[PDB]
């Protein structure tokens, strides 16, 4: 999901470039800007939304104490869908 | 009972808010607000005039045989007009107690050695003044003893800066270290850690 | 007004050792450069003794005088003997900083300093 | 209780025996042929050295070396811009300028590590309540430029896309003291 | 106007001052300095080299983290020039030898280089373009290097207008080729001059007031098509320069006449050595070149520099030349030369 | 044959003699010393790769800047590298060397040796593993193994 | 006596890497003419092998490929050549290899590992990844 700039430049996941005019372009001169091409926007988005049968869910990492602090959502909105804070999963019910 | 709360030997309480007594109107003339802190230790504030007459008197007593002396620190603290609080830690090895003894100093106002009575003194002695600039009498030798031989500074007084006021680095065109102003490539961060809250309701100052 | 004196029962008293303390420099100045090659003349390094103390002549406490000749002496010491280097007695001469302006104007065109 | 080291316990007791093996360690040089008995001994021993390239010494799981920032399984990141790793760290090593990624969620948009300032403490992986930072057992990434010594966060990702296989079993075997 | 390119601190290390500059001949002995200077300040050099990663170590001071990028090239293959002058603002070119090698003559490295550099800089972009030439580098000249130089003075600008041409006289310096020059003919026994060294007169310059000048050609808003000459004050004679030389470096003073064309033949030997050679034809005449009046051009005080006299920076250089017994003495004893505004 | 072909075999064997005989100098100052002590221990031995330990700088290689460098140590740790005859090379150990480390924002300490030697090689940590150096050490071999300096001489 | 057995031993190692060409490609590359187990192999080419007799410390050892990514490294052999399924067991850390126990798989781990890279191309160059932090005013296109 990395996009390459009008420059030729490679854009980051946070979406920096260096104009053409830069001159700080300089560093990457007979080098490479290193960049993370597995993106988080991305990635996350492609999980599927889950379905469960309460109205709070709980969410952690799924290994317990190897995930993230244990949370809790409220899942009684229907137009949208309930986000965990910590990871981008997402919950539904019904 | 309690694991987490230290035990207290209450009995050597006793002991040394008796000796601090004892050397209290043995010693009138400089002695000023002994006091024993919660933790066993005994601090004795003594007029900076009288630091040879109470560290001679408390080494060579028969009661009160402190002959090692553990360090002479220094506390800068500007609140107070005499900022210089120097500190000496002593220690007997024959009644296995430990005693402090404290005087007050200023940037103008030296204070009298004691290599005189320890000679441990002596490099101790020296670290203040290179640390504080707390000119000190009748020393043999003083001079500076962990600063470069080129600072015009004392750098553990609190209003001297962090990161200095010079750096170091090698030229080309002289074929020498020279030295530069400071310029820091990520300048330190001040974190404001301080909390708004009375963690301690037993050191209150009212207003 | 009552603050006790350090070897100074007045100025004019520690005057006398800064005129002390300056004969002793000038008396050094030919030897450092000879000692420790360093690549001034002896006429230029005196006048770099001469300025240090010009640097404070503004100064009338009788205590602070004392403290500053009792440093100079200090800083005479690690001179007579060789314990600061070519590196740090020619520290004093400033040979690579840039002449830092006094102009408002020059200042102004480089830098927001006052 | 002490003990005294070189003291003689009872003296002026010898006779020609006690006098003629004295005179004999003095006048051939025994106790200095006792000397050269041990170094021989070490020679005909194995030799404790190991061919680093080829075999590696010994480490453990809680190793601490080359930082790396971890992601959940999904892919996410796992840093949050909590920014207690750079309050804890005792050389102001780490800077983060986190915000919000355009998709709600609370994300850094710069997470340098400088490795020339850090001292290998581990503060930073022990303070991080998502384990986002962690430190894996790269302790080999020596640098011909001081530059790439400063690690932004496409490096950390890089850095944590190569060593889960690794930082995953060794959090996975200590997580339980932690 | 790039926010990044805009000035910023007090001047130092760790700083910007906008002057992203490309130094052609960093390597060198000029070059040298010049990098210094601009390091010293906030400056982003980039450095191109052919040379040993060795022997560009010595430069990876003298400037903060990153304000120096080194790229390698080669001047006879173009499309190296242009990727290393592609994103810098001032282009300062220093590339000279002082001899022909087997690739390379004067005319491929005073004349074709400066051109495939100057023309890869006006079609790059670049605003200012600073080129080093000799102060006697008349077209109507003996010498084969510095006539060379007049034509490739003269070709850089046609292509690159609006350049400015420094034409230093010789420098002198600690890694210098002028008083390190003068100082090693005592392991001949005595010193060849020609005409005792009269009728030639030389005006030497510091690096440093060179490299300030140079580094301030990049600042100046004037100064975009001028032509400076960094000559120095103390128009020495060459006899008296050189006998001052043995002055500092206590070791003897046997000069001889010498006609020129002997002096050069035995120069011309010394240049078939495959390593950097000793003496060489043409720096023979160049050394035997009186130098020209600076009455027609700026100089050094129209530009914010002060000329540093050889009396006082001699020492530096010629102190290792002395040895024990005269390694100590200063500068009082040496009765320094003779002026001479001939 | 070309004549090149030569001069890169004669500069692949000076740098040969250069890789395989690296005498580092016994300059340890504080902390990482100790881990420059294992690593000439039984465990990683140096006298392996031919590296063995000189007090002279004159007769040392490799200078390993081991340890905090202060500004007092500052002009003595140029005056030693200037000493040692090139071709010399510089290896920084450890993050009070490479950077400030732990005391970048202390008023006595340069803030990385690099601004007073030019430095070939950095060896991160604190201290780095004896194996962390020892990489950095033959990562120091190989680049002497591409020094490419009689092939230069050729283009000169 | 035993001093038969201790060269037959000798036999062994000299005479036990396919043939003569085998132990150079060994000798002089590894100077270690040791054999033992074959562990397992990785997809670059590394070979790992056991040999539980030794002490602690050379009883897990690699030989590295002679080709990694196009570098040509029969001779230029570093460290950072194990990838991180392997680094954990040579450096005892855990007795099981990873081919009877598999690192747990995901689709952003990196396939192929990459050395050390310090003064060859593709190398790291540090940069700031954060954007611009003030907008500069831009004049209109044309007279007032
Ligand atoms: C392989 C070659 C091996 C050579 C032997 C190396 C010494 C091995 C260690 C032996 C040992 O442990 O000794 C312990 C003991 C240590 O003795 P000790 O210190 O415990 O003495 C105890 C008290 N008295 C003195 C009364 C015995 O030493 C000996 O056994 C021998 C000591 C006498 C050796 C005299 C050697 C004289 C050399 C000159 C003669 C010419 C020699 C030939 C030259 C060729
Ligand atoms: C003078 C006459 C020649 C004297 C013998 C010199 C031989 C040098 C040598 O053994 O090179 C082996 C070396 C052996 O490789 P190496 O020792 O340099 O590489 C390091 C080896 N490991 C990975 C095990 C640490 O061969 C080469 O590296 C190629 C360069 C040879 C240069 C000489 C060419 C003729
Ligand atoms: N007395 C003096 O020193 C005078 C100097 N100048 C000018 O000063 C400039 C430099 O002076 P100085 O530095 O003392 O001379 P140097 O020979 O010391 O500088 C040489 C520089 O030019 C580079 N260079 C030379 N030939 C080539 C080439 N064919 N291809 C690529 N690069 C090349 C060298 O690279 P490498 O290091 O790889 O050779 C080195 O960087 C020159 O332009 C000279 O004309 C002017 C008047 C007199
Ligand atoms: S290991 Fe310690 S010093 Fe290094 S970044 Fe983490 S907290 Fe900071
Ligand atoms: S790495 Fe961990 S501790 Fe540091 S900012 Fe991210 S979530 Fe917070
Ligand atoms: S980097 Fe760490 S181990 Fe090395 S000297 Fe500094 S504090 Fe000690
Ligand atoms: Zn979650």
């Amino acid at each position: 999901g990395v996009q390459v700039s009008p420059s030729g430049e490679k854009i980051t996941h946070t979406g920096q470039v260096y104009d053409e005019k830069d001159y700080r372009r300089v560093r990457f001169v007979d080098r490479q800007k290193e960049v993370n091409e597995n993106f988080a926007i991305d990635l996350i988005a492609q999980q599927p939304v889950n379905e469960v049968e309460h109205r709070i869910i709980a969410c952690d990492g799924g290994g317990g104490a190897l995930g993230h602090p244990k949370v809790y959502i409220n899942l009684d909105k229907e137009t949208k869908t309930g986000t965990c804070g910590y990871c981008g999963l997402q919950f539904k019910q019904h | 009972k309690r694991p987490t709360v230290r035990p207290r030997s209450d009995v050597t309480h006793k002991q040394l808010s008796a000796f601090g007594e004892y050397v209290a109107e043995i010693l009138p003339k400089y002695v000023q607000q002994v006091q024993v802190s919660c933790l066993d230790e005994l601090e004795i504030c003594i007029h900076p005039d009288g630091v040879i007459p109470t560290l001679t008197f408390l080494r060579d007593h028969t009661n009160a045989q402190f002959k090692s002396l553990a360090d002479l620190t220094a506390v800068d603290v500007p609140t107070r007009q005499n900022r210089f609080e120097i500190v000496y830690n002593l220690l007997s090895l024959r009644f296995n107690s430990r005693i402090r003894v404290k005087t007050y100093a200023d940037e103008l106002t030296p204070i009298d050695s004691i290599v005189s009575v320890h000679i441990a003194a002596n490099w101790y002695e020296r670290e203040v003044w290179d640390m504080f600039g707390v000119f000190f009498f009748n020393h043999p030798d003083l001079r500076r003893i962990l600063t470069d031989y080129g600072f015009e500074g004392h750098p553990f007084r609190k209003d001297f800066p962090l990161t200095g006021y010079v750096e170091l680095r090698y030229d080309d065109e002289v074929k020498r270290v020279v030295a530069e102003p400071v310029e820091l490539a990520q300048e330190f961060r001040k974190f404001d850690l301080n909390s708004p809250w009375e963690a301690f309701p037993a050191y209150r100052q009212p207003p | 007004t009552s603050v006790k004196p350090i070897f100074s029962r007045d100025l004019n008293e520690a005057k006398r050792r800064v005129r002390e303390l300056y004969r002793a420099w000038y008396r050094e100045v030919p030897n450092t450069v000879h000692l420790m090659q360093l690549d001034i003349t002896v006429k230029q390094g005196r006048d770099k003794v001469r300025e240090m103390f010009m640097k404070n002549a503004h100064v009338t406490d009788p205590r602070v005088v004392d403290l500053l000749v009792i440093k100079g002496k200090m800083e005479l010491q690690e001179t007579i003997k060789v314990w600061k280097q070519r590196t740090h007695v020619m520290r004093f001469f400033h040979e690579t900083e840039t002449p830092r302006p006094k102009d408002f104007l020059s200042k102004f065109y480089m830098g927001h300093d006052p | 209780t002490y003990k005294y080291v070189n003291k003689k316990e009872q003296e002026s007791e010898v006779d020609m025996k006690s006098a003629t093996d004295n005179a004999a360690r003095i006048l051939m040089w025994t106790e200095l042929i006792r000397g050269l008995g041990m170094t021989l001994s070490y020679l005909f021993r194995e030799p404790a050295t190991i061919n680093y390239p080829f075999e590696k010494g010994p480490l453990s799981p809680r190793f601490r070396g080359e930082h790396a920032l971890r992601r959940y399984p999904s892919g996410e990141e796992r840093c949050i811009a909590c920014k207690l790793c750079e309050a804890i760290c005792p050389a102001q090593a780490i800077t983060i300028e986190a915000e919000p990624r355009a998709d709600g969620s609370r994300r850094t948009t710069r997470y340098d590590i400088d490795m020339t300032k850090c001292i290998y403490c581990g503060f930073c992986q022990e303070a991080c309540p998502v384990d986002a930072i962690v430190e894996g057992p790269n302790f080999e990434f020596s640098t011909e430029t001081h530059e790439e010594l400063l690690y932004n966060k496409e490096k950390l990702l890089n850095n944590g896309d190569k060593w889960e296989a690794e930082i995953a079993a060794n959090i996975q075997a200590d997580y339980l003291y932690r | 106007l790039h926010h990044a390119v805009i000035p910023h601190g007090k001047g130092g290390r760790s700083s910007v001052s906008g002057v992203v500059a490309t130094v052609f001949g960093a390597t060198g002995f000029l070059g040298r300095y010049v990098v210094n200077h601009l390091g010293r300040m906030g400056s982003q050099v980039i450095i191109p080299y052919r040379c040993d990663v060795y022997d560009i170590m010595h430069l990876r001071l003298m400037g903060d983290l990153g304000q120096l990028t080194f790229l390698e090239w080669d001047a006879r293959d173009k499309d190296s020039i242009r990727k290393a002058v592609q994103h810098s603002n001032v282009v300062i070119n220093l590339i000279g030898r002082e001899w022909e090698t087997r690739n390379f003559d004067f005319e491929d490295v005073f004349v074709n280089i400066p051109r495939a550099i100057a023309q890869a800089s006006k079609e790059a972009g670049v605003e200012r373009f600073i080129h080093v030439s000799h102060l006697n580098a008349s077209m109507k000249s003996s010498s084969k290097s510095l006539r060379s130089k007049a034509v490739g003075e003269k070709e850089v600008r046609s292509v690159f207008p609006e350049a400015i041409i420094i034409r230093p006289s010789d420098i002198f310096g600690r890694e210098d080729r002028f008083l390190n020059h003068f100082a090693n003919y005592r392991w001949f026994l005595a010193v060849p001059l020609v005409s005792l060294g009269f009728k030639t007169v030389k005006q030497p310059v510091y690096v440093a007031d060179v490299s300030k000048g140079i580094v301030n050609a990049t600042k100046d808003p004037d100064a975009v098509g001028k032509t400076f000459a960094f000559t120095g004050p103390n128009r020495y004679l060459l006899f008296h320069l050189v006998k001052y030389i043995f002055g500092m470096t206590h070791r003897t003073f046997i000069p001889y006449p010498l006609p020129l064309f002997v002096y050069s033949w035995i120069g011309k030997l010394f240049g078939l050595s495959p390593f950097e050679p000793w003496t060489t034809k043409d720096k023979v005449e160049r050394i035997h070149i009186s130098d020209v009046m600076p009455t027609d051009l700026p100089g050094l005080e129209d530009l914010g520099v002060q000329p540093t006299p050889l009396e006082l920076k001699s020492i530096e250089v010629l102190r290792r030349h002395r040895t024990y017994r005269w390694l100590s003495s200063e500068i009082e004893e040496t009765k320094p030369a003779k002026t001479v505004n001939y | 044959s070309r004549a090149e072909y030569v001069v890169t075999k004669l500069d692949d064997l000076i740098n040969w003699a250069r890789r395989s005989s690296l005498w580092p100098m016994t300059f340890g100052l504080a902390c990482c010393a100790v881990e420059m002590m294992h690593m000439a221990a039984p465990r990683y031995d140096m006298d392996r790769f031919g590296v063995v330990f000189r007090a002279s700088p004159r007769q040392a290689d490799v200078m390993i800047v081991a340890g905090t460098l202060t500004n007092k140590m500052a002009p003595a740790l140029r005056k030693v590298y200037d000493q040692m005859p090139e071709p010399r090379y510089v290896v920084s150990m450890g993050s009070c060397a490479n950077g400030g480390g732990y005391y970048h924002y202390s008023y006595s300490v340069v803030r990385g040796c690099d601004r007073i030697v030019p430095v070939d090689i950095y060896v991160p940590g604190c201290p780095p593993t004896a194996e962390a150096l020892l990489y950095g050490i033959l990562q120091l071999q190989r680049k002497i193994k591409r020094e490419q300096k009689l092939k230069i001489w050729y283009r000169r | 006596m035993e001093l038969v057995e201790v060269l037959k031993r000798g036999v062994q190692q000299v005479t036990g890497h396919g043939g003569l060409r085998g132990l150079l490609r060994v000798f002089f590359r590894a100077n270690d003419i040791r054999i033992g187990t074959l562990v397992g192999e990785d997809k670059y080419g590394n070979k790992y092998y056991e040999d539980n007799k030794q002490f602690f410390g050379r009883h897990r050892w690699v030989i590295y490929t002679t080709e990694m990514n196009g570098k040509n490294t029969f001779w230029d052999v570093d460290g950072s050549m194990v990838p991180p399924e392997w680094h954990r067991w040579l450096h005892c850390m855990t007795d099981d290899p990873p081919t009877t126990n598999p690192p747990t798989a995901r689709k952003f781990i990196w396939t192929n590992h990459k050395f050390n890279v310090s003064a060859t191309p593709e190398q790291y160059v540090p940069y700031s990844t954060t954007r611009k932090k003030i907008h500069e005013w831009v004049p209109p296109s044309t007279p007032y």
